[PDB]
């Protein structure tokens, strides 16, 4: 099924041609164009009052990366390196070393925000829900080096946004 | 329990308009020319 | 006292600069689309005093939005040179920040900072238009904290 | 008729905001004069209003606190001044405000939501979080030779 | 106090030009479902002052290939003529009651193109020279019809003095007598002011910034001054010509209010059409006039030449 | 060497060089250029600054991310210098000012500030301090600039015995206030040489040569304690030098002899300005001193760097000053100004 978008021949009756000449001389579709914009000025604007008003999001939103931890206090990360092995941009660097207690934890877990693509592949690959993409997105920095995240900075993000991230995962883990 | 997922309502969604709805409005060409000429005549007088 | 007078002059000049930041139409890649969406009615750059303007001669802030490649870097540096001072560079997106997805490619500059001095680093791939608006407001506060005439007074 | 009511509620705009002084306060600070039910308030002072009659996007909003963490925010404010618990409710990611549904509490969660620490001397400086790899010979001290 | 009058015809005009930018960025933005400038103070009432401050403290670079002398004399020419052409307007009582006000304003409007000409040529750019030539063609084409339409309309006035128009439209607006020409005249006012949909001298989409491309900071703000003062003056002239208003000799404030309201409405229609159309393509805006505006306006010129004679309605010259 | 100061890489941006350094006064002329070279080889620079951070923006894009670090410092504050030089191998002193500001005279920026820098650097434990003076530095020169530079050299030598002292003659470059000065003198009628400028001999040295000399002196293990003199390859008569400057710029040349005291009055009148003082009494004086030849002092050639003649690198400086007429003429169009033999 196809339709001819522009295959309309105009009628050549005296009334039709008089109307076409009137539209040409007395600009008619031009007045319609004016009227449409008049109708929308009288309409309500769509602008929101940022930063006092924020655009809507979803619990699945991908933002600032963060390392979570168990309710006991121990970090969830076990240095299985799935996130490092699955990152499309190779933005994660992990070095592991058996801790004094014996549990295997990262001696270095750096995520480079200037190289990250915010795909969320790491948070899917993680088998313990250790690394997540937090809800934060207003974390712009004045210098480049501040975007090269360390293990300590990611742990601070996890401890800061934990209230939001726990609820976000709680409202989405069933879909996964 | 039963499976739950995003689904259309049991009776299906309502109709969705897609055809062009450019309305027709305004006087005829004869009437427009007549109004213009009458305004010109009144101004002339 | 002279310090108070130069302080007030600083506040006035900084307020003008921050309240009429005129950006440049230098969208490069997908990061430009969000650069358009904050110009879209929802976020509307215009209410914050920022109005898009080409012809670098009459613009202040450059939002490098998109991947900066080797073939384009001379053009970007030259165009940054055309901007009369004061000038600011906002880097949108991971590609313009440090390389992004194609950080290891053969024809991509590994960060816009290597070509121009970037003033605000906006992260994202692409950054949400809210995040870019936040970066612009951060630049606005930066201009607010300038101390030009104070330093001149303590030359 | 609707002209008179329209002129009238413009006076409820100034009446709701604590009189004329508060009216110009909110007009010069938050650039809006619209009123709304006080959904809540956080420990830092930000006031959190909602009005379901507004179209989706402006049904909820914030008047930021005047002071947070040793910083005057009467004139300069930003989106990072939202505590994590309320950032969910503000961004329409949930319909449960922290007042009604409070987020689960844990020891490691912070108690003072720091804003964007860029610029201030409380910035973040990247550094290697690992120890050394190759050690040195530390030559002995006895002259011997 | 003649100096007082001269200053009272300059500073208020400059302030009105400044707020024209704000009302444009608000009316346009509300056409496009946006809100326009809203942050600076209440309702953006400080944006004109803010960007005015920026443009006169931002660095005014001079291109290495420029011609210094004309590059500087062009903004002065533009602003000086834009401000000067406000003096013969019969706002209740014209400041300069000239016997040939219409011819004088035509002469200065024709001179105003030379600012664009010299600014474009002296800047030493491909885009600037392109915009200068587009300005050449546009203003010549539209100036022919400007002159003919002015003659046709003023044939019922009896002379070229601007004040007598008020006497001419004592009982009826002149637009009810020459509504066809008025349409054409309006279009000409759109094009001589180099505005939409004929703003091809700038051509932001295709010429980056046209003849302002190498103009930065103060000189750019000054060319914008000239452009917007010309916009308001053209709308004022159109209001004076066709949409006359009642003038009580004892209370000129009534005529001031009515005239100002009509100029405001005409300017608002200018921003209205600016935000409701695509942009013309060079030759079209020429082929629009040399093939559709010029013959119609010639015919209307003959019609208005004959009309007083056939009806014994020749207006007095004094 | 420390475990992180061992040289690594191939001299690129992201290569550990081991030249962790502090360059006081980096925000200007050679201070920029030196940093560039320090940024090019991959050395962590601890650039201090007192100006607005925006003016340091051009300092940002010459080092790999994390290398260049900016700090606030004040000349009359020992704590600031201690903070900036605490962890650094070398401390390069480039603080200077062609005029005397209200809060800083010549002695403050050429004796007091270098004294504080040298003393604090010695206390901290740095191994090299490259101090910069003028070649025509004399305790009896009429210009307070050179006299203050001489006493500052003596003080710096006393405080830091092994401090390398470099005495450049006259830096010419894209922003040099030496060739641009003569070029900009076209606005004030003609060029008013004192006694027609036929008695002053000037030896200008290229900016890149001086910056590379600083870098080599840092790398050279024998520059400690020595006092080098960085001069150009040729010695130009002042009138011939201005002839060449205006020929490369193709601007009309209008020489005009001018009595010394009248030029001092002109310098005072230009000193009145509460902004950048186009010309000072010190400035009009210095352009009239000849470059004192000091063959005993070691030169740039000892460091291994060949001085670039002014002719090759004069088109860069004066191409901006040319009008649209001679804006594209080649470098060989104007014949080298005759030079008095060394
Ligand atoms: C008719 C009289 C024309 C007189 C004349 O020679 O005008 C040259 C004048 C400047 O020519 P140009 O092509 O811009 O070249 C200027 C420099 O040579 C080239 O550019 P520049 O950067 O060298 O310009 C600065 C230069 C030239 O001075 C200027 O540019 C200042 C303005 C012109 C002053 C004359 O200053 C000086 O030469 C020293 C001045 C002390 O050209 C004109 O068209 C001026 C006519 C003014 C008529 C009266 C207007 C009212
Ligand atoms: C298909 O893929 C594509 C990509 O893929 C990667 C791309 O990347 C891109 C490229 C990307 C882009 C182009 C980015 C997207 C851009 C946009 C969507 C554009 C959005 C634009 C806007 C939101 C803004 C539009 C502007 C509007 C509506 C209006 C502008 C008008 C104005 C007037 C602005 C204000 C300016 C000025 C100069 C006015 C201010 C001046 C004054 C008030 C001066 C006043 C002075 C005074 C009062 C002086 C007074 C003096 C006095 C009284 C006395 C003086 C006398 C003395 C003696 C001193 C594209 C296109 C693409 O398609
Ligand atoms: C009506 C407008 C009223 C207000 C006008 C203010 C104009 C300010 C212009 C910019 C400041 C220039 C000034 O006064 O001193 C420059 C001073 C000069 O002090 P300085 O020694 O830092 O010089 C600045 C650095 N260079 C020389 C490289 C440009 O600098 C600044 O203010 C910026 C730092
Ligand atoms: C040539 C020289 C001419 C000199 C003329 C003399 C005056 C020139 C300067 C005028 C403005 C000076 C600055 C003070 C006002 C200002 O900009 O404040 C900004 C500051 C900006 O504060 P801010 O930076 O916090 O604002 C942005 C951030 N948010 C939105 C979150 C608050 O605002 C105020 O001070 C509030 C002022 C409110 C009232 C403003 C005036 C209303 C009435 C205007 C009537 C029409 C006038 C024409
Ligand atoms: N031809 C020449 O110019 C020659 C120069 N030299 C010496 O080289 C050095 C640098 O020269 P150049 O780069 O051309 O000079 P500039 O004037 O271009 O730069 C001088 C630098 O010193 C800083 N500075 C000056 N006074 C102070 C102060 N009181 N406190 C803190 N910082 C201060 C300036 O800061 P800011 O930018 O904020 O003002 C700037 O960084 C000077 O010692 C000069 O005498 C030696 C031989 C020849
Ligand atoms: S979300 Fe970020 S850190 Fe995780 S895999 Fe994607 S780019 Fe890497
Ligand atoms: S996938 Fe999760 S557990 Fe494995 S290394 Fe990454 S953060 Fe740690
Ligand atoms: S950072 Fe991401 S969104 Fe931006 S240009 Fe690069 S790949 Fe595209």
């Amino acid at each position: 099924t196809y339709k001819f978008v522009n295959m309309r021949e105009p009628s050549m009756d005296m009334k039709s041609v008089t109307d076409r000449a009137a539209q040409t001389l007395l600009w008619t579709e031009l007045v319609r164009g004016l009227g449409m914009t008049l109708s929308y000025l009288f309409r309500e604007p769509a602008t929101i009052n940022y930063p006092f008003e924020k655009g809507p999001l979803s619990p699945r939103f991908r933002g600032e990366h963060a390392l979570r931890r168990y309710p006991s206090g121990e970090e969830r990360c076990i240095a299985c390196k799935l996130c490092e092995a699955v990152c499309p941009a190779q933005a994660i660097t992990i070095e592991a070393e058996p801790r004094a207690d014996g549990s295997r934890r990262t001696t270095r877990y750096d995520i480079d925000m200037t190289k990250c693509i915010y795909c969320g592949f790491c948070q899917e690959a993680c088998p313990v829900d250790a690394i997540v993409e937090g809800p934060n997105f207003e974390f712009s920095t004045e210098t480049h080096e501040e975007l090269l995240y360390n293990k300590e900075k990611l742990l601070n993000n996890g401890d800061k946004w934990e209230a939001e991230i726990a609820a976000n995962i709680q409202a989405d883990y069933l879909y996964r | 329990s039963k499976v739950k997922q995003d689904m259309p309502p049991p009776g299906g969604y309502g109709p969705i308009d897609y055809k062009r709805n450019l309305p027709r409005r305004g006087l005829s060409g004869y009437s427009m020319f007549a109004v213009g000429i009458g305004t010109l005549l009144f101004g002339y007088w | 006292r002279g310090e108070y007078v130069v302080a007030k002059l600083d506040d006035l000049v900084n307020w003008a600069r921050r309240s009429s930041l005129w950006p440049m139409t230098f969208g490069l890649a997908c990061c430009a689309v969000e650069m358009m969406h904050m110009a879209a009615p929802r976020y509307d750059m215009d209410r914050f005093g920022v109005v898009f303007r080409a012809s670098p001669r009459q613009s202040d802030v450059m939002i490098v939005a998109g991947t900066l490649t080797n073939k384009m870097a001379p053009a970007l540096r030259k165009v940054y040179d055309q901007m009369p001072e004061p000038r600011y560079v906002v880097s949108m997106g991971s590609c313009a920040n440090g390389g992004g997805y194609y950080h290891y490619s053969y024809s991509v500059v590994r960060g816009c900072d290597r070509i121009v001095p970037v003033d605000i680093y906006v992260p994202g791939c692409p950054p949400t238009a809210e995040a870019l608006l936040y970066g612009i407001l951060q630049l606005q506060r930066k201009i607010k904290r300038e101390k030009r005439l104070r330093i001149w007074y303590r030359r | 008729m609707e002209l008179v009511q329209v002129l009238r509620r413009g006076l409820q705009q100034v009446s709701g905001h604590g009189g004329l002084r508060g009216y110009l306060r909110v007009l010069f600070r938050a650039n809006d004069v619209r009123v709304g039910t006080l959904v809540g308030e956080d420990k830092y002072g930000n006031k959190y209003y909602e009005d379901n009659k507004q179209f989706f996007g402006r049904h909820r909003w914030v008047i930021y606190t005047t002071e947070m963490n040793g910083r005057d925010t009467f004139w300069d404010v930003d989106g990072s001044m939202v505590p994590p618990e309320w950032h969910r409710w503000l961004h329409c990611m949930t319909d449960d405000p922290p007042t009604t549904k409070p987020p689960t509490a844990r020891k490691y969660i912070w108690t003072n939501h720091k804003f964007n620490v860029s610029g201030t001397p409380q910035q973040y400086v990247p550094y290697s979080t690992t120890r050394k790899k190759i050690q040195e010979w530390v030559p002995p001290s006895t002259p011997y030779k | 106090m003649f100096m007082i009058n001269i200053l009272s015809l300059i500073i208020p005009i400059l302030l009105a030009v400044a707020f024209l930018t704000l009302v444009e960025r608000k009316v346009l933005g509300y056409m496009q479902l946006r809100k326009g400038p809203n942050v600076v103070g209440p309702y953006g009432l400080l944006q004109p002052i803010a960007d005015a401050l920026k443009l006169v403290t931002k660095e005014p670079l001079r291109p290495g290939t420029s011609s210094i002398s004309m590059f500087i004399i062009a903004p002065i020419l533009g602003l000086s003529l834009a401000l000067t052409m406000w003096v013969p307007l019969p706002m209740p009582y014209p400041l300069i009651n000239m016997n040939l006000g219409v011819l004088f304003m035509l002469a200065m409007s024709s001179l105003a193109v030379y600012s664009i000409l010299w600014s474009g040529w002296a800047s030493n750019s491909k885009y600037a020279l392109i915009g200068a030539l587009r300005a050449v063609a546009q203003t010549i084409s539209y100036e022919v019809t400007l002159a003919i339409i002015l003659l046709s309309v003023l044939l019922m006035n009896g002379s070229y003095t601007l004040s007598t128009l008020i006497t001419t439209q004592e009982h009826i607006w002149m637009i009810f007598t020459s509504w066809p020409l008025a349409m054409m005249w309006f279009i000409s006012t759109l094009a001589e002011t180099n505005r939409a949909p004929f703003d091809l001298t700038e051509g932001e989409s295709e010429l980056v910034s046209g003849f302002n491309v190498e103009y930065a900071a103060g000189p750019f703000a000054m060319f914008f001054m000239a452009e917007y003062a010309n916009i308001i003056m053209m709308n004022a002239f159109t209001a004076i010509l066709f949409l006359g208003a009642s003038h009580d000799p004892h209370t000129p404030e009534l005529y001031t209010i009515n005239f100002v309201l009509k100029t405001l409405a005409l300017t608002i229609t200018f921003l209205w059409i600016r935000a409701s159309y695509p942009r013309f393509r060079y030759d079209q805006l020429m082929h629009l006039l040399w093939k559709s505006f010029l013959p119609l306006t010639l015919a209307l010129c003959m019609w208005h030449i004959s009309l007083p004679i056939m009806t014994a309605s020749i207006p007095p010259q004094s | 060497l420390h475990h992180a100061l061992i040289p690594h890489g191939k001299g690129g941006r992201s290569s550990v060089s081991g030249i962790v350094a502090t360059v006081f006064g980096a925000t200007g002329f050679l201070g920029r250029y030196v940093v560039n070279h320090l940024g090019r080889m991959g050395s962590q620079v601890i650039v201090p600054y007192r100006c607005e951070p925006y003016d340091t923006m051009h300092l940002r894009p010459m080092g790999d991310l994390g290398q260049i670090i900016f700090m606030e410092w004040n000349g009359k504050d020992k704590d600031s210098i201690r903070k900036v030089v605490e962890h650094s191998n070398v401390v390069i002193n480039l603080v200077g000012r062609e005029w005397e500001t209200k809060n800083f005279d010549f002695e403050d920026v050429f004796v007091k500030i270098p004294h504080a820098i040298a003393q604090v650097s010695k206390e901290a434990g740095v191994e090299k301090l490259i101090h910069i003076s003028h070649l025509n530095a004399d305790i009896k020169s009429p210009s307070r600039y050179l006299r203050s530079k001489a006493v500052g050299e003596k003080e710096v030598r006393a405080a830091f015995p092994e401090a390398t002292i470099i005495k450049p003659s006259d830096i010419f470059g894209r922003e040099d206030r030496f060739l641009n000065y003569f070029a900009s003198m076209r606005w004030f009628g003609g060029v008013p040489l004192i006694s027609l400028g036929k008695e002053t001999v000037k030896q200008p040295v290229y900016i890149v040569d001086v910056s590379k000399g600083i870098i080599n002196a840092i790398k050279d293990p024998d520059a400690k304690g020595k006092t080098f003199a960085f001069v150009g390859p040729n010695r130009y008569l002042l009138f011939d030098l201005v002839q060449y400057i205006f020929a490369v710029a193709y601007r009309p040349f209008l020489p005009y002899p001018l009595p010394h005291f009248a030029y001092r009055w002109v310098g005072r009148l230009f000193e009145v300005s509460p902004f950048e003082p186009w010309t000072t009494r010190d400035k009009v004086e210095r352009v009239h001193m000849s470059d004192m030849t000091l063959p005993h002092l070691p030169g740039l050639e000892d460091l291994g760097i060949q001085a670039t003649p002014l002719e090759l690198k004069a088109i860069e400086v004066l191409r901006r000053h040319r009008t649209y007429r001679w804006l594209t003429s080649e470098m060989e169009d104007v014949k080298p100004a005759k030079t008095v033999n060394i």
